């Protein structure tokens, strides 16, 4: 039960085709008629879209006839289901549009909720919808270092959504390249957290948020288009933050948030907790609740690690329809200056500080490293505050010749800059 | 035969002053 031919499918108005591709599953979709969207991004008719290693809905705004090709699906297996909660997304979107249009500046919204309530899907959809009717450029702010969006994992980020997302990509789209592309790409501001979970170093996590908030403010001050559009701030699971929600307080202050969106039932203890804690600061009129979003499903860590791997590959080499050429170089041990953040595992208590790394295969082989703008000779306090230039991958550490093979996204020389060891590993 | 690559990111000061209309126009 496989097959490599095209198959016709009609999706009813208001239904999702729920797709779940696992690993090496490859799906091609071609729309014949109607309107379908992937997290608010409209598929063009007669154009082929290719998907891989992703779990996502294709939503029918109108009754849609399409053609699909995939050896790992059959007509008797595909899942099509009515979605009853889109109206909540529309109501919220058009309220926000009203603020972008009439208020002195655009709304700055934080989205909060439990594990897999649909915070990131809501964010993506609202960003897509913001482009559609009045050509806004909202800032998408990702505060979940486990979700790779426009960059590699381990980062928080701010990115203006200045043109359509790539409906093919779980990563939403890509950052700028040196050549010609089918879609206009994005220009993100990225801060390196570097660790696998925020509880490995809460202090450093909050440090990154403060650094992002400062440069986000500098952008909004200089950019009237983005300022009028506002910000969509996406957070990690609420269960990952502290009991008293003091991390949310910090996010709200550093990013100048004025609207809060909570994903939960009016009877979840979270609802009253949020009103009691943030109501005196934001005003209860500016705290909204969305019930369960339909279709949203739980993900395991196998699935999260799979999106992370794909995002690392994409950073260096591009995607299926955007082939990029990264650059491999050999360097000596003496050519590299590498630091490592404090963490609970290595240092028992995570602080805002870095320690020097001694070059070993066990330490560095297969590691993603952040490249800063700081001199090699820069002190630790300078390196901590230094903006991120990009990322590199150490594919081989030869102990006997005292040399490394390093992969760069940009062809040319190894940057003469201070670098920071990440917890992420990638084998080609 | 022609090739392209990923770009480095912009510094804080260059990103703050950057206009996405440069990308899209
Ligand atoms: N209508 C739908 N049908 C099928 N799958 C969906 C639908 N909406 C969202 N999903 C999928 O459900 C999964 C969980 O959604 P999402 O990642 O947005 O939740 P989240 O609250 O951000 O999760 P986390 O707490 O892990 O950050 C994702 O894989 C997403 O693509
Ligand atoms: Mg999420």
């Amino acid at each position: 039960t496989g097959d490599n031919e095209w198959h016709k499918l009609v999706i009813p108005k208001g239904s999702d085709w729920q797709i779940d591709l696992k690993a090496e599953g490859k799906l091609i979709v071609k729309v014949n008629s109607g309107i379908v969207e992937i997290f608010g991004t409209e598929l063009a008719v007669d154009d082929e879209y290719t998907f891989q290693n992703w779990k996502f809905p294709i939503y029918a705004v109108e009754e849609t006839e399409l053609l699909w090709k995939c050896p790992d699906l059959t007509t008797n297996t595909i899942t099509v289901k009515p979605n009853h909660t889109m109206k909540y997304i529309y109501n919220l979107h058009f309220m926000l549009e009203k603020i972008r249009m009439s208020n002195f500046e655009g709304p700055r919204v934080v989205i909060v909720g439990g594990s897999q309530t649909g915070k990131t899907s809501l964010s993506r959809t609202l960003c897509s919808y913001a482009l559609k009717f009045n050509a806004y450029q909202p800032l998408y702010i990702n505060l979940d270092p486990q979700q790779p969006i426009f960059t590699v994992p381990g980062c928080i980020s701010a990115t203006p959504i200045s043109d359509i997302l790539d409906a093919q990509l779980p990563t939403w789209g890509q950052s700028l390249t040196s050549g010609a592309t089918l879609l206009h790409n994005k220009q993100p501001m990225v801060k390196n957290f570097g660790l696998e979970r925020i509880n490995e170093n809460k202090d450093l996590y909050l440090e990154c948020i403060s650094q992002l908030g400062q440069v986000v403010g500098q952008r909004l001050h200089l950019d009237p288009q983005v300022r009028r559009s506002g910000c969509i701030v996406d957070t990690p699971s609420i269960s990952q933050l502290d009991e008293n929600l003091a991390e949310l307080h910090h996010i709200i202050e550093k990013l100048n948030v004025n609207i809060m969106l909570v994903l939960c039932s009016e009877t979840d203890p979270l609802w009253e907790k949020v009103k009691k804690t943030f109501g005196p600061e934001l005003g209860n009129n500016n705290i909204f609740f969305i019930p369960k979003l339909d279709g949203v499903s739980a993900v395991d860590d196998v699935y999260k690690r799979s999106l992370q791997r794909t995002s690392i590959r994409e950073y260096f080499y591009g995607s299926l329809d955007t082939a990029l050429s990264p650059y491999a170089i050999g360097v000596d041990y003496e050519d590299l200056t590498i630091w490592k953040p404090s963490n609970v595992f290595d240092n028992e208590v995570g602080r805002v500080e870095l320690f020097p790394v001694t070059i070993t295969p066990s330490n560095l082989q297969h590691a993603i490293i952040a490249i800063t703008f700081a001199e090699r000779r820069a002190d630790q306090a300078t390196v901590i505050k230094s903006p991120i230039l990009g990322f590199a991958l150490i594919t081989e550490v030869n102990e006997k010749r005292r040399k490394l093979r390093v992969l760069l996204p940009v062809p040319g020389r190894l940057p003469s800059k201070a670098m920071i060891l990440t917890s992420y590993r990638y084998l080609e | 035969k022609n090739i392209q690559s990923r770009n480095w990111y912009l510094s804080d000061s260059q990103w703050a002053a950057f206009k996405d209309d440069e990308i899209t126009s």
